[PDB]
DNA sequence: ATACTGTGGACCAGAACCCTGATAAATGCAACGCTCATAGCGGGCAGACG
């Protein structure tokens, strides 16, 4: 409900010239840096290491939600969705006439006069209805949720008493129905607008045709930018009716409404639309941007995307016995462990720290990752090996699989972390020592030798001169050690 | 369905599905398929059934029965898995758990029965009495329905009557006690009964879960076994000892009852095809008869041990 | 619909030593503790006496729904129902191979359409029958909802896969048509279990002959314990040939199939039974038991009396109020509670916060007029005068 | 009977609270198949899930319609409210109700 | 698309007062109609500096907007116009009240005054044209733009009719007749707003019944043309055999007028024409055989190839480009593409994308050879048969098509998108090579900024190579405090 | 029904005051169907649009509206105004309206 | 010690199949039609007086 008054910027492109709907959108001149600025990450310092193990457990449990590293396909999706959004308003020009007036005027001018040739090709919808098919667990929903939220939803105009809804989101559920999408569109329009359209239009008495007929009216009345149907994978074919008639219903949806529409699905749902996809026919449309997991190798060498993501994710570790450099063996092993699927790669790293905080030594080993793999990836054993096989049928059959209820399992991990008796020697060292900003030198030089002499030496220097900066403290503690 | 009967000890799943419709007064053959599965195009098969997993979801609240136990302990799949090959054995389960039916017989390229050969419904005169006295019910059993030998491994010969699986493709039939079971004078070939007794323990044996010797392994094992006690001349097949052993232990009428004529005059004989390097799947009959002829004091499981180890 | 896993007892009687069905129930209780278990009352507490009037009115009005007291006969009824629901499982044992014979025979009756067809002569059935005739308003339905509430309804086993249903209750259709009893038996096992037996057995147009065998085999698909039939008087109102048809089918089921059945009805339904089983007759309570006043009436009156919710009330009861109750109500168990609740409601609403005989008389004569004509016959006591009408003692 | 058994599912899907039936006058005598059969209908309307009901009719309905104990006790299950016209003279004193109503 | 009708006179005598002909755009000479079709991208002057991805999208958009007329298009346009405006003379809705005229003629014939009179005139057969050429020569892009001039749904207000001028049917891969019959209904109720498929195309009727209902449906609305594309899938498939394949297209005479058009690959000629009664119906109004252009005409270069390549050359988008095309590159195009028009633009697009990928940033013969040898593998037999020129060898391979080209384009776009950028401070990390460098880096971040930190670390190793980390630390800090 | 729903949408979009339907008599009863379903159509038409509607019809249309007009249930609407020809004798005396109109 | 012959492994090619689409015929099943019993009704017959 960000009801900002329309400030009309000027775009130098001739097609977007003097359109009240388009100009209210944010400008696009440095959007490449804006598109690459989606990156977000937690801020971690060395201070959080000496905290109690429950605080570290909470910090680790907070990593999945607030970590995002843009990749190659995100730029392409951002540019394509920008093109679809901004090219969708060349038809519904409010200041001049609509499309039908333009065609009628063109016919009247080509009849007599000297307008020799007029092309009646017009616009197919207004942009192609993209179909973003990809394997489940790859990260489509979060990508759209972030790259589609940088546009204000409602631009309340002043001279025209209309609402410029820029985007929208339908979402099906488990064992859905064909009429449920039509009802949910009306229901979800209320949350975006604050009205009560369900009371007057959401009656169950209406047939399937009347729902689309009213949707056309309301979509024409409010200047609509996009309509993102999501999670077609959840639908059940037999409950709604004929499976092959779903394609007819979706084509009818695309034709009647007229605004750009973008569906989402999994390779299981591909067979519904495969009839139109195989043909190169213009008018079928439904262009597909295939989502694929991260590939390890490129031109016989490791792909830069994989290492770039791996190092960035590996910088978030707060292990006590941690070494600075990632070993190559684990780099080799977890890719074959997880096949590069975007969701589970992060999940294995999340669960590894929780398991290592309780099993004993605080480090990362290949056996630990293997143990986590047999622990909490049981439902996804078939799909992973199907991806390893490479046969399209094996991948298609085992799609839509997801691990249930990981969040509840995280809570019992934390509860088990809470109840422990024995302590590590480093825990003893940090507890007995005055670790109030004096800890940092000890931590940075702990691994050089045994700390038995180190614990009183730093105290001796610090009591010798209580007022020091750590910057001057480091040369002195280094000098007294070698003696 | 709310009350799916649990399979008895050592019975086929076809009789279990039949008793799942005998127990609730469902007499229309269409409604049984409508309720058990939900599709009117599903077929009825004796041995190597498909659509399993739907039959296990009904028994899910009982924690014991699962897909693997159902296929290995309650089908005729144990006879084909060890001998054909390891990878085909491992992929048959994933091909069979789902709705695919045509590929099941094709991929296990031994089920080219064409016309239904001895797919008439069979039973045993003496076993039914024991089943009646200890249970109170009668059912089809895996011991009766050996693919080739029409003999109960313990005793006697099976009672053929006149019906077939192709008479009704979409009908599951349970054995009827009131349907008269009439005895006939037992005409038994003792060699066939001995072979059935020899081959019986392989059906229920835990070690047949994963042991499938490889094709090249089969070739080396057979060459070494032939050369151990002198069944092969210098780079030549003797052709005489192999014939005289099998003629000593087996007579010709047993072979014609098994439809496995030897052809010493003709160059193309299955016995010579076995000893030459293998390239296709072989039936259990040929391996069993070769094992019985070459060495008569070794069990099937330990025979597979010696075959697979070296 | 309370799915409960089963854990077995170890019974003492040798006849029940093997069954899981009869060893899954909670144990039968001695008559000493059974009387105390049935009783329930209201929480009361004196904190509500000084609260507002409206908040007190609903607490007063909640008396008839949450107040039950065990009388003399209910302790006999509980024992008889326990015996008659335990005696119907000794002939359907699944361990020793008896349910399989009782269930295999039922397929033959479905095939041929006759209920006398038998395949195994060794199959023997044990069952009992009862009828519970009582005057209307005597609270006989609530007795069969509180005695038969100790046993859980649906218990799920795990060695087998049977989902046993312990008790089921149906209501005969008002017209008494021979198809709707069979179509309503598939609508109690349809809700108490969460299934759709009705769609697979009722919509397909079958004859009554096959629909009768489908019931008798589906009831043995599970382990049905009790089929109690309420409101049996409507059976007399059906067409010709149906009055005897389901007075013979409901004795065929008890004798042959082996599912116990109990029938409950009004006194005017006794004629069809006698137009040709243990009989228990229920009568309205009376104070004049032999030569001295009955103790049950006094005890019940005191127990109900201690539930008053009036700020200024007489704690001790007077005998004149008891005589007024017995002369205005005649002891039928419905009138007393409603009369007392209405009297104290009017007392609260008027402003006079204490109950008197005059207020009872005024409320009875002003608010219960549709009920007076029948009570005149009960008050008079003349056998010929009381013989008219229906639903009266005969 | 199917309609009566089918009303319960809808009356439980939506938590129905009260169901008022008025103009019960018309059902005294008609082609209903029988007075006792229609009374059996109105008493077998107990199987509907809870949903207390209120019945409204002219004084011609009472005598004809409640003439049996098992149905009479269900009609006046919570008291039978009877109405009457206003009386001018209460006990020789003018009623304040009539005066106030007429003046207003 | 309900364009209202405004009439205009026509010079042709036969099209006198018939609304269907006179409600259409007026006649034009061939050169103007064959010259008004050309289109091209905008190519703004200063759009040579931008992000890589935007320019990549612009190059990927090239194949969809580049069209250039040639010689055959004018003849094709003339034939299409004659077919569309020559099948409307039989059906003139504007007829005077003919009852009186016919009855008066009958009376004068009967009374003996007259001698002859033509009562009712009935139509006979229909015109038909077939257009065949090797796949990839432009038999559908050159048909979606010639037919773009004619409006599809003209509405008559004085009458109540809708003039569905042209309708496009495309057979599927299966090649069964019922698919074509149902696809006709699909296309027709997609053109208008209706539900003809459920009203007529039920399972109850057989092939003959739908074939007879198409006539009623095509007379209720005034059709003008019916083009069938991709007829090569009806050659030898499960369509009941070649005999019934011939019989169906012969029996398609019963559809009233509606001159049909058939498009297919050169292999379909042998299967489709083997009987006299069917070939004369196939080539009923000519038979034009398309063929790819050639470099030379008669001992001298062909001008059309020169114009096509030269006009295509300016449209490229690169930082440094040679505007003056060198003849060697043109010879390379004629050696690789060999003439087929589909491959000519695809080679240019793929070469440009790979040039952006490698950073060579120039179009040369070597890049063209590399991309041709890398990507366009399956099309090789057709080109190698084109080199020889033997008719049977060229006829053997005239059905090959390159698959997965869109997926390859998208993956190439991802490849060029994943280039990213390296800041000098981030590049300083890559400057450190030995693992000990990176370790000392990681321990010594917090106290010192990287800009000063990296140099003193590097000289520490450049001065003293073989000396350990804990022993390295004092000298580094000695450099740092100063 | 789609026409009715879109009509309701348009009538809500524009401020619509009155909707007069003229000459109900001329509607053909053959291709339309049952008088009951025509009455149902009109009842649905009244409710859905939401603005007051005025109907004009012949006395034969009263036959169509027999069912909905007999009922006195609230919410049915359809108040009836009866046009009549000029009567002469009221209260036993000739009417003034006819005399004035005749003279004029 | 090399030409002659068996021979095992690798290899052409016709054939049973068998899968699928186009068309006619048997058929189960909601869709009215029918039957049965039940309550009020207007022309006809006995009646009856001036
Ligand atoms: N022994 C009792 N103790 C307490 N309250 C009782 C007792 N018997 C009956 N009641 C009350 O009386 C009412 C029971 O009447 P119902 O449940 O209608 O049974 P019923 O109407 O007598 O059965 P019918 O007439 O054969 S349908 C409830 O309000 C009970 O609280
Ligand atoms: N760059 C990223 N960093 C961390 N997690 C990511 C990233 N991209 C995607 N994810 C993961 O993807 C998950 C959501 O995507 P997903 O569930 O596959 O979409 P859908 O619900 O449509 O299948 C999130 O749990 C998130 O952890
Ligand atoms: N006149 C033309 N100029 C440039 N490119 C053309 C022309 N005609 C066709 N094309 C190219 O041909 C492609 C379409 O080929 P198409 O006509 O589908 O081949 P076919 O006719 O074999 O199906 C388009 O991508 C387009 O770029
Ligand atoms: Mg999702
Ligand atoms: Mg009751
Ligand atoms: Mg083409
Ligand atoms: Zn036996």
């Amino acid at each position: 409900a960000t009801r900002i008054q329309a400030v009309y910027r000027d775009t130098g492109v001739e097609a977007y010239r003097d359109n009240p709907f388009i100009e209210a959108l944010p400008p696009l001149q440095e959007s490449v840096n804006s598109a690459a600025s989606l990156k977000s990450s937690l801020q971690l310092t060395s201070s959080d290491l000496q905290k109690s193990r429950v605080i570290r457990a909470h910090t680790i449990c907070r990593i999945p939600d607030d970590y995002f590293q843009p990749l190659g396909t995100h730029l392409l999706l951002s540019e394509r969705i920008s093109v679809m959004i901004r090219g969708g308003y060349v038809g519904r020009n409010p200041k001049t006439g609509d499309l039908q007036k333009h065609l009628q005027n063109g016919y009247e001018r080509v009849q007599t006069g000297e307008l020799e040739t007029f092309r009646f090709e017009e616009a197919r919808s207004t942009a192609q209805s993209l179909l973003l098919i990809g394997c489940s667990g790859s990260g489509k929903t979060t990508s759209l949720h972030r790259i589609l939220a940088t546009y204000p939803q409602v631009i309340y105009h002043r001279e025209l008493n209309v609402e410029q809804v820029v985007y929208l989101k339908i979402d099906c559920s488990h064992n859905g129905s064909l009429k449920e999408i039509c009802l949910n569109f009306f229901r979800a329009l209320d949350r975006a607008l604050g009205s009560n359209y369900e009371r007057r239009y959401g009656l169950k008495r209406h047939g399937i045709e009347t729902m689309l007929a009213l949707m056309s009216q309301i979509a024409n009345a409010h200047a609509l930018g996009l309509l993102v149907i999501d999670e077609i994978q959840h639908l059940s074919r037999s409950r709604s009716g004929g499976s092959q008639e779903m394609l007819n219903f979706f084509v009818t949806m695309v034709n009647i409404i007229g605004v750009p529409v973008m569906l989402i699905g999994t390779p299981k749902a591909r067979e519904i639309f495969e009839a139109d996809l195989r043909s190169a026919r213009r008018g079928a449309g439904f262009g597909a941007i295939f989502w694929d997991p991260i590939q390890q190798t490129q031109r016989g060498k490791p792909n830069q995307e994989w290492i770039a993501f791996t190092d960035n994710l590996w910088q978030l570790q707060l292990l006590q016995r941690k070494d600075a450099l990632l070993s190559d063996e684990v780099r080799d092993v977890w890719y074959e462990l997880s096949q590069g699927v975007m969701d589970i790669v992060v999940k294995l790293f999340v669960l590894a720290q929780l398991r290592a905080l309780a099993l004993g030594n605080e480090r990362i080993t290949a056996g630990l990752l293997r143990q986590v793999y047999q622990d909490e990836l049981k439902p996804v054993h078939p799909m992973l090996e199907a991806l390893r096989s490479g046969i399209p049928e094996r991948i298609a059959r085992y799609s839509d699989l997801v691990v249930p209820e990981i969040d509840k399992r995280l809570i019992q991990l934390q509860l088990d972390i809470a109840a422990i008796q024995e302590q590590t020697p480093e825990e003893k060292a940090l507890q007995e020592l005055d670790t109030e900003d004096q800890r940092h030198l000890y931590l940075m030089l702990k691994e050089d030798y045994d700390s038995s002499l180190l614990i009183p030496t730093i105290k001796k220097a610090f009591s010798q001169n209580p007022t020091m900066t750590r910057q001057k403290l480091l040369p002195l503690v280094l000098q007294w050690l070698m003696e | 369905m709310r009350n799916f009967p649990v399979p008895y000890s050592n019975e086929l799943i076809y009789s279990t599905i039949a008793r799942a419709g005998v127990y609730q007064g469902i007499v229309s053959p269409k409604q049984l398929l409508d309720e058990v599965y939900g599709n009117r195009k599903v077929v009825a098969t004796l041995g190597l059934p498909s659509h399993l997993g739907v039959i296990a979801r009904h028994l899910h609240q009982t924690g014991r029965y699962a897909v693997q136990q159902l296929i290995y302990e309650h089908t005729l799949f144990p006879l084909y898995a060890p001998f054909v090959g390891k990878e085909r054995r491992d992929e048959a389960i994933r091909l069979m758990e789902y709705q695919a039916q045509g590929a099941v017989h094709l991929m296990l390229g031994v089920a080219a029965s064409r016309v239904k050969s001895d797919n008439r419904f069979r039973y045993c005169p003496d076993c039914v009495a024991l089943q009646l006295n200890r249970y109170g019910e009668a059912f089809w059993q895996r011991d009766w329905y050996l693919p080739a030998l029409p003999y109960c491994p313990k005793h006697g010969a099976l009672v053929f009557f006149d019906r077939a699986v192709d008479d009704h493709r979409h009908q599951f039939w349970a054995l009827g006690h009131t349907e008269l079971l009439s005895d006939y004078p037992k005409d038994s070939l003792s060699q066939l009964t001995a072979l059935a007794a020899y081959i019986a323990p392989l059906l229920d044996a835990p070690r047949a879960q994963e042991l499938s010797p490889s094709l090249e392994q089969w070739t080396l094992f057979y060459q070494r076994l032939a050369q151990d006690l002198g069944l092969t001349k210098s780079k030549h097949i003797r052709h005489d000892l192999v014939a005289e052993r099998v003629r000593q232990t087996f007579s010709d009428e047993a072979l014609e009852k098994l439809d496995l004529k030897l052809a010493e005059n003709k160059d193309t004989c299955w016995l010579k095809s076995i000893f030459r390097k293998h390239r296709k799947a072989f039936s259990y009959l040929q391996h069993s008869i070769v094992w019985q002829a070459l060495l008569p004091k070794l069990t099937v499981i330990e025979a597979l041990q010696q075959a697979s180890a070296l």
